RNA sequence: GUAUGUCUAAAGUUAUGCUCUUAUUUACUAACAA
């Protein structure tokens, strides 16, 4: 019905705020997540990445405080929703297709990877560099995931 | 019998009372710790504490035995 | 429970059997006989050849035909089967009408289902796996290219694996012609028609590209 | 019916059909140019495609008309039947 | 438990009538226990 012209480069990634969301965060193709509004005036607060690759799946926390972001160059990223100064996981294997974090408590969060290898990590367990525990009974590459919603 | 080979003085004793330790599994935090475990790792418990404190540790036991 | 077999003929159980038949024919009476959960497959033969079997005849026979059997009977004494084959009839029928003249459910359905299943599932094991595999093949590929396609969309170019040769001369058929077999040496020029069809095929590639 | 007659009788047939509505050589090179009505092979290619395709909707119909288990059986069964 | 068969093993090739809740059967399968 009604457009906004985004993203110049191809593939996005258009995602509300979680139930109480008056935002739209997207993340194309063209390596930059951005962030705009339901208010007709579309405002822009560009959270920009510093990984090289697009950015591929983009989700929230149930605070609305932290979103997550993966992309191809083995890099996921946190990001704080306004301000975006924030933790940080550069070094993967290879891209993890799809991630997503914990729907009562910001703190766990998990990625799905391409070798088939799913990672957690809490949030004094992302200060550790751990995981609390991987999975191995998918061999194929994931790029889906997603709680059940308690 | 053959991995105590490697200390003589350490007896066996083939119970032939069958004690129900299949279920001792299925207490709750051990399955949780049994789930959480990343390594070949042990993590050791006191299965019953308060107990030992009250009452000598056979009175504990058959607490236990009972669950 | 496991038991020994025999009973009573039940219409839809002596149906099953029929169909058993059309099926696997008059000499297979082990899997005829595994089909029925109650009946042998003695049982199950026998049942045919005496009763079931649609080339039989249980029509009242004439005084002729009634005279005959009697005349057999006086003649060949009490070798029916014999005297069965004679008169061209089952041979308890024919004793039968000498004899005249001298003077639950679920458990069912079980097994009709089962039946149907069966019937209506006529191939081997290595089909049905080779099956499997063909529609899990084609899954996989779909898969595949939607990575590959994702990639495209996203801007990084992924040229589709090759299948993993089995063989050293294994061949792929896309490289270059299968075994090019040209036509027969022209009489009739071909130049201009050579050309022409290169165009189009020429153009075809820059449709697909466009596509 | 042979099949000598089947093509003459064919033959016949898509000469009513017709009935609706130079030669160059390089004898070096041994090339027989015929330059012919380019217009008249395209009128060939759209009937011989428009005669192709009648033929196969006719299948398609007479597919689509209906003791048996599987798709072949019953065809199997019909081939019995004919008989 | 096997033959056997797939899989992975990292470097970027220069283009713009239904939903639901359950309890029961039967079948098959199961180097899982008895």
């Amino acid at each position: 019905i009604r457009n906004y012209p985004g993203h110049p480069e191809g593939t996005t990634a258009l995602k509300f705020l979680p139930k109480t969301g008056h935002l739209i965060l997207s993340g194309g193709n063209d390596h930059t997540i951005k962030i705009w509004d339901f208010y007709h005036d579309y405002e822009c607060l560009r959270d920009f990445q510093g990984h090289n690759k697009p950015i591929k799946a983009l989700r929230f926390t149930e605070d609305c405080q932290s979103f997550l972001s993966s992309s191809f160059d083995r890099s996921v990223k946190i990001w704080d929703t306004e301000t975006g100064k924030v933790k940080t996981r550069l070094h993967l294997n290879s891209t993890p297709a799809d991630v997503e974090s914990r729907p009562t408590n910001p703190h766990e969060f998990i990625v799905g990877l391409s070798n088939s290898k799913i990672l957690h990590y809490d949030d004094r367990v992302s200060e550790n560099q751990g995981l609390v525990q991987t999975y191995d009974h998918h061999l194929s590459s994931i790029l889906a995931l997603k709680y059940f919603p308690d | 019998e053959v991995h105590m080979l490697d200390f003589p003085n350490i007896a066996i004793r083939p119970t032939e009372l069958r004690l129900p330790f299949s279920a001792a599994m299925s207490i709750d935090k051990l399955s949780d710790v049994v789930m959480k475990a990343t390594e070949p790792q042990m993590v050791l418990f006191n299965i019953y504490d308060d107990w030992l404190d009250r009452i000598s540790s056979y009175t504990a036991f058959s607490r236990l035995t009972l669950l | 429970p496991i038991y020994v077999k025999g009973g009573v003929w039940t219409n839809v159980e002596d149906q099953i059997l029929k169909a058993a038949v059309q099926k696997y024919g008059t000499h297979q009476w082990s899997k005829v006989a595994s089909l029925l959960q109650k009946k042998t497959a003695r049982q199950s033969e026998l049942r045919w050849n005496e009763y079931l079997n649609p080339k039989l005849n249980f029509t009242e026979f004439s005084k002729e035909e009634d005279a005959q059997l009697l005349d057999l009977a006086r003649e060949l004494p009490n070798q029916w089967r014999t005297i069965a084959d004679m008169m061209a009839r089952p041979a308890q029928v024919c004793v039968e009408r000498y004899n005249r003249l001298l003077e639950l459910e679920d458990e069912e359905k079980e097994m009709l289902a089962e039946a149907r299943a069966r019937l209506l599932n006529t191939q081997g094991k290595k089909a049905t796996r080779k099956i499997r595999e063909r529609m899990l093949e084609e899954s996989k590929r779909i898969a595949e290219l939607q990575k590959r396609r994702e990639l495209k969309q996203a801007g990084i170019n992924v040229a589709i694996k090759k299948p993993k040769k089995k063989y050293g001369t294994d061949i792929d058929y896309n490289e270059d012609i299968v075994y090019e077999q040209a036509p027969m040496p022209g009489i009739y020029d071909t130049s201009t028609e050579d050309r022409q069809i290169k165009k189009k095929f020429e153009q075809f590639e820059r449709k697909v590209n466009r596509k | 019916i042979s099949y000598d007659q089947l093509a003459k009788l064919s033959y016949e047939k898509t000469l009513r059909n017709l009935a609706t509505q130079k030669v160059q050589k390089d004898t070096k090179t041994g090339k027989i140019t015929i330059a012919d009505d380019d217009k008249l092979v395209n009128k060939l290619a759209v009937s011989l495609q428009s005669e192709s395709k009648k033929r196969y909707e006719a299948r398609k119909r007479q597919m689509q008309n209906a003791s048996f288990i599987n798709d072949k059986n019953k065809q199997f069964n019909e081939k019995l039947s004919r008989e």
